[PDB]
């Protein structure tokens, strides 16, 4: 079959600057009708995929001038010339020489912007929960950049280990922040054991690590 | 041509079988190749299944030769995917998608333009693991004030979470599911709202589980 690679996996692009991915396939995409049967496609968080090039080099109707699409054989490229804040998303690139028809591994593009300290918050689990047997306390970090987030769970100030889940949004597309859920899960007999809940949260954009806690259980 | 939409995802055992539908919106199929795409949980994209306009061309990836059979009916203005002897990692978010191109009477068009309508994707989930609704628990605002609801231990995917039925959307964060130990999926989802409105705004969060026919609403008060 032909396998296709995709450089780099992942990018990181200011608004307004241009972005480049490369794909490369295991055997020419050359056809002696001389096209190059090479497409790229993009998906976008919750929506369906878009035909952005097809033949290596066309632009398919409806998408921004800014996209482009190059080069012949097994190397090829896709160029955003000026990035925008939506063109967050996986960009993959596929061949339409053979069946089986294959896709690259996909790149992911992340808008780059400046600086955002996540706000927090700290949720005690609900009177109602408890009922379950279990409790859940949930530490939000809201609008953040960048994604990379440290946050420690402490419970009378002892640290927590293998009890906890995050889980993280997409970049939004208009204000290219994130948001993360921090879940720390104890059983409702160990959780009204202890007094002072707390999430410890440390980011590029915090100089000190910011810390939000309750008493109660 | 604008839209397709699949449907017939669901949850299945190993070795069971399922239907799924591609329906066309907009335009109609016939002079078509259409293709079956699908994505492994956050992995990319492989290629399933292709039938051709007169259905004398029928492919299918070496992983589901001989288990999938594809079709088509002009009638319905249908793609359907038949799927049989379901394994573990078939389970995908399925997408159908339209190829503008001409084929000849197969796999490589000298009038290509590339597949350029898809759907949203229909979910298949294969395993062994029972259909369970799940719990609904409010996350309680302790300026702006931040309040949720936790939807915890259900399976399978997907819920739907809405909140206020929808008339709110500005501030709200619904995070992806994770799956817990237990093999249930957990989500919360947030929102940032006037701590001034609390007294004088009511906030419900409308959770939808389908799979299990299940529909919950949450009031989150102070």
């Amino acid at each position: 079959d032909i396998v296709m690679t995709q450089s780099p996996l992942s990018l990181s692009v200011t608004p307004g600057e241009p972005a480049s991915i490369s794909c490369r396939s295991s055997q020419s995409l050359l056809h002696t009708n001389g096209y190059n049967y090479l497409d790229w496609y993009v998906q976008k968080p919750g929506q369906s995929p878009q035909l952005l090039i097809y033949l290596a080099s066309n632009r398919a109707s409806g998408v921004p001038d800014r996209f482009s699409g190059s080069g012949s054989g097994t190397d090829f490229t896709l160029k955003i010339s000026r990035v925008e804040t939506e063109d967050v998303g996986v960009y993959y690139c596929m061949q339409a020489l053979q069946i089986p028809r294959t896709f690259g591994q996909g790149t992911k593009v992340e808008i780059k912007r400046t600086v955002a300290a996540p706000s927090v918050f700290i949720f005690p689990p609900s009177d109602e929960q408890l009922k379950s047997g279990t409790a859940s306390v949930v530490c939000l970090l809201n609008n953040f950049y960048p994604r990379e987030a440290k946050v420690q769970w402490k419970v009378d100030n002892a640290l927590q280990s293998g009890n906890s889940q995050e889980s993280v949004t997409e970049q939004d597309s208009k204000d290219s922040t994130y948001s993360l859920s921090s879940t720390l899960t104890l059983s409702k007999a160990d959780y009204e054991k202890h007094k002072v809940y707390a999430c410890e949260v440390t980011h590029q954009g915090l100089s000190s690590p910011v810390t939000k806690s309750f008493n109660r259980g | 041509e604008e839209q397709v939409l699949e449907s017939g995802g669901g949850l299945v055992k190993p070795g069971g079988s399922l239907r799924l539908s591609c329906a066309a919106s907009g335009f109609t199929f016939s002079p078509y190749s259409v293709f079956w795409v699908r994505q492994a949980p956050g992995k990319g994209l492989e290629w399933v299944s292709s039938i051709n306009s007169d259905s004398t061309y029928k492919y299918y990836a070496d992983s589901v030769k001989g288990r999938f059979t594809i079709s088509r009916d002009n009638a319905e203005n249908s793609i359907f995917l038949q799927m049989n002897s379901l394994r573990a990692e078939d389970t995908a978010v399925y997408y159908c998608a339209r190829d503008r191109s001409y084929y000849a009477f197969g796999s490589l068009s000298d009038y290509y333009y590339g597949l350029d309508v898809w759907g949203q994707g229909t979910l298949v989930t294969v395993s062994s693991a029972s259909t369970k609704g799940p719990s609904v628990f409010p996350l309680a605002p302790s300026g702006t004030a931040a309040l949720g609801c936790l939807v915890k231990d259900y399976f399978p995917e997907p819920v739907t979470v809405s909140w206020n039925s929808g008339a709110l959307t500005s501030g709200v964060h619904t995070f992806p599911a994770v799956l817990q130990s237990s093999g249930l999926y957990s989500l919360s989802s947030v929102v940032t709202v006037p701590s001034s409105s609390l007294g004088t705004q009511t906030y419900i969060c409308n959770v939808n589980h389908k799979p299990s026919n299940t529909k919950v609403d949450k009031k989150v008060e102070p």
